């Protein structure tokens, strides 16, 4: 096979399991023969899942102050664009937070060493994280054999996807709204470098003029 | 995929055990000295990788990670010259009067009377008058401040440790197989397109967006602390349209093939810039653009994984 | 790291440590004693 | 144990319905240690019973008088007629020592369940303590225990858990708008679109400090914004 | 600009290179050229699962899209340089 | 099985759990020799022993200051006491080397020969300077409460409680210098500034700690 651009060579190992699979592999990065380092078939499927569900938080995160501002639910002072929040102080920074964005960045540093490195030592050592004392909260962190899908009693709160056959759908649907959303973050970023506006403003301006307001009539002729 | 990534996981244990035994690479040297010709043959046969082993794969892994060692030493060497360009120089003073102030970037320590080597190079400064011409690179790069030289010196130390990591990784942890190196079609498609082609595309983009508006303001005559910083030359298109009035047309004349409308800052002047004696920078900008389009085209010559392309 | 201390105890590494010792000693003496042409008191 | 907090959720192995109010919950693994589950049970009972006094304090102190505001009811200018401008240092001296007795006796009922049942002064009537957290005896002057005890032990928590959330509501419906709970009930039921959760989250009606007889207090709302 | 003199050239140069290699008038992934000029079958170096009947992959689209832009940009700026638009 | 500095990663082979404060933290394998690690166990203690004395010394003289007392700050206590009391400065430091260089070479020949210093070579004191183990002498003088004997199960607990307070005392005395070079004032002035406004009066808002101010 599906999703043209595939090949016979990237179809031997790439069978139909390992969900999100559609056979699209022109270059053949994931390949279980002779692999090593970060082009391992396990690290690449894992990093795709992680790149998916960070992007879809950002894809619903870059669009949300602008949509809720047009709907009037948030005040106009927080109706800023996603690059004008302090992520890029060259592009503009909101000055009304509860701290300097270097205070909040160090709170981000601490909270993401404790989040990401616990997240990494279950990739390396899969049975870990439910071994040493971590506030009694280590009973969550047993995970499973697969690193991208831990499924503890917190990360699978509502125990959704009970059977195996129902689980392959939701694992597919996560990547399907992930590979859309990774493209959406690329279609937020590159579309804001060129235009200089928000994503929802570019949605409104394309519904207003479909022809005279698109990629073509935006090179500032 | 005949052209594919192929490495071997952990060929060599990262261990200091073989540093204890000099001459470990060769049979003739590992039994210790009995003669001072041992320690000369140690340094002579050290990088003779073809003579250590017979395996061409083991030779190839040794010359691949040694090249990261040479690149890692060049990144130390470059980062020295930007650092000695930053903290011990007169590059601040040189840009204001680059006719009388002699370029100097080495300063010696006053101990045995060797401080007399700190000449009167001008610019309120004493030091060895250098001749390697880095200050002429840096005005061509539009550096204009010793902050920029310090940040790219720290960027040189970071890049050198990345290169030392890479030779360590691609030898000890994950070293390539032999048929990885024997894809000379894939190497030339990547080196003509990516290294030479995209390199001169990227440097032209540095010359369009940074060096041209900085050196136009230096030739028109502006003190270097008054020139806009080059990130302001990116975020504000209205500044660029003041110097070259065709940035107001955006990147529309490129895609509409109205390339003659870019004639302000991609030129074919030739000769020399009479204000500064050097080549015209807009001339060198259209140079590295047309160099890049040439090599990216030539970088799609050889056949790797689809039937198009030549086979050597 | 016992093998690493053997490397630190090879011939050129002790040579380049002891020569930084002996030059670095004579450099500090020739700083705090400027220009000793003749043995004073 | 059954009818859990969500339909398709498997209850954890340590929550087989022994304790009251057991709903197969804890999606944070905190009761996985058996010795920690007892202490979290004791601290749940404490957070339930103080909140049930807290809810029955706040919505009764404004029925008896809707004048003194419960957020600033601790200031000595707002204390009643025999206590107006009392020394708060003296009143804290009573409360600290009267509570360092009670709590440590309760704490030693946790640590040694059984060697704290007697009145230590008067070696007389004991307190028959059936299970930890439920002393009884003189804490049951009405004899409302000794029936279906499990039924009332669930009723104590379910009323208690709602009172915990209602008391954190009683605070956040007071820092956002500066108004009492039945008073914010009147503010909703007058105009239920301009006095909702919208346009009051993001404004803190509390100052940086209110001086008490020569002492400042940090006085922080539960979210930033003013 | 749509339908101008240059936009007609770029469509009639790209689609000419697409119609060449699809209809056997230019090499593809499936077929190369010999040491002479004859158009002969290839190894394809991966094997393709192109659903199209002619074996015309997206790699065939990108190549003759780059050549169609490659011919056409030289035609447009060659005609601006000689003066004929 | 034991708690390690970094969960997941196993402790190194040279570092089974018998030392006090052992958490497997030797990423550079500096204790890979079992006899230099006997020296660094001595070294972690006497660095922590002086830092526990130090960090209590900075804090207790800064508690007295800013209340209203006539105390100096710890960076200015050096000048103010060789000036108030007319104490000549080289003759103060030399006696510090005499008394402690006495007390240090006794340690330096406890490490070389643990049975030594207990031959009556001193004024008659024999088993007071016997030494119980590495970094823990004990005996009559160094443990006058007698806490290193009697119950040894609680003594292993006190060994860990010494190292735990000893680690973060070294971090404190690395932070007192860091709070002084960055800000330029006393330690409990930096605490009370952080308690005045916890936002914006942290390390991020100096311009000395992050250069991206
Ligand atoms: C001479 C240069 C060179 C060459 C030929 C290789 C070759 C290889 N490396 Mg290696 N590597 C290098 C330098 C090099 N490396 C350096 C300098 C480092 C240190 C950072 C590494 C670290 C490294 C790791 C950790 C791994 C490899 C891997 C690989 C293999 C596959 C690479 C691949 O498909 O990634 C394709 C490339 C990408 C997907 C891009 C990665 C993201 C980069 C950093 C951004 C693009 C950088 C760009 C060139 C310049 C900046 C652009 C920017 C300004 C926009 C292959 C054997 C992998 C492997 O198979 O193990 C052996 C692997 O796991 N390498
Ligand atoms: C461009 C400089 C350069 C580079 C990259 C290398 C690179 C290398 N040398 Mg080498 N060498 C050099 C100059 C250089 N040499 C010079 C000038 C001499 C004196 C003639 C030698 C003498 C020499 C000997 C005698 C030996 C090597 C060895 C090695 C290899 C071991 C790598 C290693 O341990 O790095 C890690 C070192 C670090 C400092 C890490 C960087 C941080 C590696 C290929 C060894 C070898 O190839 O054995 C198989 C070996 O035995 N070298
Ligand atoms: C377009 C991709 C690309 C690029 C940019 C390069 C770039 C380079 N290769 Mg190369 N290579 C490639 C693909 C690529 N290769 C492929 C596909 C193969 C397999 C057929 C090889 C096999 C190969 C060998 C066998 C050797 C090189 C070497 C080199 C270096 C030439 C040294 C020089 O002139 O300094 C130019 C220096 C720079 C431009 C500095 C920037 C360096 C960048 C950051 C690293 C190169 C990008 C890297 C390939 C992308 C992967 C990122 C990594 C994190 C995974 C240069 C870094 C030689 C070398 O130096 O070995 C280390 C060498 O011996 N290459
Ligand atoms: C790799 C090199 C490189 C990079 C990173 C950039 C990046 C950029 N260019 Mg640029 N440019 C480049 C090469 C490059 N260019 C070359 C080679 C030319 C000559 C054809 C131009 C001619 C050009 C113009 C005329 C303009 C840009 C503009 C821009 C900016 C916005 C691009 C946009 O609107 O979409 C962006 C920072 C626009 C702005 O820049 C400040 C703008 O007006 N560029
Ligand atoms: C409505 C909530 C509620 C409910 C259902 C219970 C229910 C129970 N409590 Mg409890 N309790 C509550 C609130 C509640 N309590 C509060 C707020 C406190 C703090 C003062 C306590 C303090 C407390 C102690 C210290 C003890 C109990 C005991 C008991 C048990 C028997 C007594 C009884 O039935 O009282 C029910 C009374 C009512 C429902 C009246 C509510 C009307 C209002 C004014 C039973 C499990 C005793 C026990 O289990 O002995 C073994 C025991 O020792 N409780
Ligand atoms: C999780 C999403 C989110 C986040 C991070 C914020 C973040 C913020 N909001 Mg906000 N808000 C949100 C959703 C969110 N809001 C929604 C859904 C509503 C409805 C509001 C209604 C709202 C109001 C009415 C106000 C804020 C304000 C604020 C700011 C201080 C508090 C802060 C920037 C305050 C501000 O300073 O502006 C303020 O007055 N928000
Ligand atoms: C069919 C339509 C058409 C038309 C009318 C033109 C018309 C023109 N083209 Mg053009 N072009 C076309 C199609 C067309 N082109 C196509 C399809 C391509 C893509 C391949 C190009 C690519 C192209 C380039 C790259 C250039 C032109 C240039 C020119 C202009 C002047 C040519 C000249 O005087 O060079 C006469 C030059 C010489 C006789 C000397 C050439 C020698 C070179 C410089 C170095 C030696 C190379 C090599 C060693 C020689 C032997 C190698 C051999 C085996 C290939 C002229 C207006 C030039 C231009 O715009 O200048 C303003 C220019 O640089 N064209
Ligand atoms: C005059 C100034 C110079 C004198 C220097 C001091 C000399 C003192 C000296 O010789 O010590 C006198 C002796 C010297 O040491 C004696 O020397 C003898 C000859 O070498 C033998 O070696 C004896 O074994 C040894 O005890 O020291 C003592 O024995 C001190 C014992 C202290 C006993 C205290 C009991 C502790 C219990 C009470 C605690 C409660
Ligand atoms: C005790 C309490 C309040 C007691 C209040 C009192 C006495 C108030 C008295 C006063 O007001 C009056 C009467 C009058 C005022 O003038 C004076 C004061 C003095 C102000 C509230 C606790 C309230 C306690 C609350 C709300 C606790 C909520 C905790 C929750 C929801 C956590 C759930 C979880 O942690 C678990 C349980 C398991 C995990 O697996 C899952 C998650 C979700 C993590
Ligand atoms: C590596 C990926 C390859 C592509 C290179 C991308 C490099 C990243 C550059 C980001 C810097 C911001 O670049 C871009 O910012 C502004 C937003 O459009 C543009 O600024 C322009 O747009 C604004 C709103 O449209 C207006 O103020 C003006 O039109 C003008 O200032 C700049 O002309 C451009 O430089
Ligand atoms: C994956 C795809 C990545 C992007 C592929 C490259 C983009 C497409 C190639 C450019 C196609 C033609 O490009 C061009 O056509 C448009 C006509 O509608 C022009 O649009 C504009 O042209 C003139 C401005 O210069 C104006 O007089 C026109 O009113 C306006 O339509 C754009 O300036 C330009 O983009």
């Amino acid at each position: 096979q599906l999703y043209v651009g595939a090949s016979q060579s990237s179809l031997a190992y790439l069978d139909g399991s390992l969900p999100g699979d559609f056979g699209f592999d022109p270059l053949g990065l994931l390949d279980p023969v002779n692999s090593g380092g970060f082009i391992e078939p396990k690290w690449l499927q894992y990093s795709e899942v992680i790149h998916a569900r960070w992007a879809m938080l950002g894809a619903a995160g870059c669009i949300a102050p602008e949509v809720l501002g047009a709907a009037g639910l948030i005040p106009d002072a927080t109706n800023i664009k996603w690059f004008e929040s302090g992520v890029i102080p060259p592009a503009g920074s909101y000055n009304g937070y509860w701290a300097d964005p270097y205070t909040i960045f160090f709170v981000e540093i601490v909270a993401m060493q404790f989040a990401e490195l616990r997240r990494l030592q279950d990739f390396r050592y899969p049975g870990s994280m439910g071994q040493q004392y971590f506030l009694g909260l280590e009973a969550i962190f047993k995970g499973s054999g697969d690193a991208a899908y831990p499924g503890g009693p917190f990360f699978n709160l509502f125990n959704l996807g009970k059977t195996e056959a129902a689980m392959k759908e939701l694992k597919l649907k996560e990547i399907k709204n992930g590979r859309l959303a990774m493209l959406a973050m690329l279609g937020y970023g590159a579309q804001a470098v060129m235009t200089g506006k928000g994503p929802f403003q570019n949605l409104v301006e394309h519904l207003a003029d479909p022809v005279n307001n698109n990629i073509l009539t935006n090179f500032a002729g | 995929k005949k052209v594919k990534i192929a490495v071997d996981r952990n060929p060599v244990e990262t261990s200091f055990e073989k540093w204890a035994k000099p001459g470990h690479f060769s049979r003739t040297l590992s039994k210790g000295p009995n003669t001072t010709t041992w320690i000369w043959n140690l340094h002579a046969d050290a990088h003779d990788f073809d003579s250590h082993t017979s395996d061409l794969e083991e030779i190839s892994r040794k010359v691949f990670s040694a090249h990261f060692g040479q690149l890692g030493i060049i990144f130390i060497w470059l980062s020295g010259m930007y650092f000695h360009g930053a903290r011990f120089s007169n590059y601040e003073a040189w840009l204001s009067d680059p006719t009388h102030i002699k370029p100097s970037a080495q300063v010696v320590w006053p101990i045995v009377g060797q401080e007399i080597l700190n000449g009167d190079v001008g610019g309120g400064f004493q030091g060895i008058q250098i001749t390697s011409g880095f200050f002429q690179l840096w005005r061509a790069s539009g550096i204009t401040s010793e902050l920029q030289l310090y940040t790219t010196a720290i960027g040189g130390l970071v890049m050198a440790a990345a290169m030392f990591f890479a030779g360590w990784f691609h030898y000890h942890k994950a070293a390539p197989k032999l048929e990885w190196f024997q894809n000379v079609e894939s190497m030339l498609n990547h080196h003509l397109g990516g290294l030479l082609g995209l390199g001169s595309l990227a440097w032209a983009g540095h010359q369009i967006h940074v060096s041209l508006p900085v050196n136009k303001l230096l030739d028109a005559g502006v003190d270097p602390k008054e020139i806009p910083l080059p990130h302001d030359l990116l975020l504000n298109r209205a500044i660029m349209a003041d110097l070259y009035p065709s940035f107001a047309k955006g990147i529309a004349p490129f895609f509409t093939l109205n390339w003659s409308e870019y004639s302000d800052f991609l030129t074919f002047k030739g000769g020399l810039n009479p204000v500064t004696g050097g080549l015209w920078l807009s001339d060198t900008a259209h140079h590295h653009v047309a160099i890049a389009v040439l090599f990216l085209v030539a970088g799609h010559m050889y056949r790797t994984n689809w039937g198009i392309g030549h086979s050597m | 790291m016992k093998d690493f201390t053997t490397y630190l105890s090879t011939a050129p590494v002790i040579a380049t440590i002891w020569f930084t010792f002996t030059a670095g000693l004579l450099i500090e003496i020739n700083r705090y004693f400027p220009d000793p042409l003749v043995f004073s008191f | 144990d059954r009818k859990l907090w969500a339909p398709g959720v498997v209850a954890p192995e340590y929550l087989k319905g022994d304790l009251a109010g057991d709903y197969g919950w804890d999606p944070l693994g905190l009761g996985a240690d058996p010795t920690a589950l007892k202490w979290y049970r004791q601290s749940e009972l404490q957070h339930a019973r103080w909140a049930m006094l807290g809810v029955a304090g706040v919505l009764v102190q404004e029925i008896v008088k809707p004048d003194v505001y419960f957020y600033e009811a601790g200031l000595p200018q707002n204390l009643p007629e025999p206590f107006t401008n009392i020394n708060m240092g003296g009143l804290l001296a009573w409360e600290f020592i009267l509570m360092h007795w009670v709590e440590v006796r309760r704490w030693q009922d946790y640590k040694n369940f059984g060697s704290v049942n007697e009145d230590p002064i008067f070696k007389g009537n004991k307190v028959p303590n059936p299970e930890m957290g439920y002393p009884g005896g003189i804490f049951d002057p009405f004899g409302f225990s000794k029936g279906n005890l499990k039924e009332l032990q669930t009723k104590e928590i379910k009323n208690g858990r709602l009172a915990m959330i209602a008391y954190m509501a009683f605070i956040l419906q007071a820092q956002a708008t500066g108004k009492g709970p039945l008073a914010a009930l009147s503010a909703h039921l007058s105009n239920p679109f301009g006095n909702n959760i919208l346009k009051n989250i993001g404004t803190c009606t509390v100052p940086h400090s209110v001086d008490v007889q020569g002492l400042t207090i940090p006085l922080t709302c539960l979210w930033p914004g003013s | 600009f749509i339908g101008s003199s240059t936009n007609l050239i770029m469509v009639a140069s790209t689609t000419a290179t697409l119609a060449a290699a699809r209809f056997g008038l230019a090499p593809t992934v499936k077929k190369n050229t010999t040491a002479g000029l004859k158009l002969v079958d290839s190894k394809n170096s991966a094997g393709v699962i192109s659903n199209d009947p002619a074996g015309f992959t997206i790699v065939d689209v990108l190549a003759m899209g780059a050549a169609g832009h490659g011919l056409g940009v030289g035609i447009v700026l060659g005609l601006k340089g000689i003066g004929a638009l | 099985v034991r708690p390690v500095w970094f969960p997941g990663n196993p402790p190194p082979a040279h570092l089974d759990g018998s030392l006090a404060g052992d958490y497997g933290f030797d990423p550079l394998f500096l204790g890979q020799e079992p006899q230099t690690l006997k020296w660094y166990v001595q070294a972690e203690l006497v660095h922590g022993r002086f830092a526990m004395l130090g960090a209590a010394g900075i804090i207790l003289t800064s508690i007295g200051a800013k209340v209203g007392l006539g105390f100096p700050e710890w960076y200015d206590a050096g000048k103010v006491v060789v000036e108030k009391n007319n104490i000549d400065f080289p003759t103060l430091m030399v006696i510090q080397f005499y008394l402690m260089g006495w007390a240090e070479t006794k340690r330096w020949y406890d490490f070389k020969n643990p049975g030594s210093q207990a031959d009556g070579s001193f004024l008659g004191f024999t088993e007071e300077f016997k030494g119980l183990e590495n970094g823990y002498p004990g005996g009559r003088f160094f443990d006058p409460m007698g806490l290193s004997r009697g119950d040894a199960a609680k003594y292993q607990e006190y060994k860990q409680k010494e190292v735990k307070n000893g680690r973060l005392a070294m971090i404190a005395c690395l932070g007192f210098a860091a709070q002084y070079a960055a800000t330029g004032k006393g330690p409990l002035d930096n605490l009370a500034d952080h308690l005045a406004d916890p936002n914006h009066v942290n390390f991020a808002t100096n311009g000395v700690s992050i250069p991206i101010a």
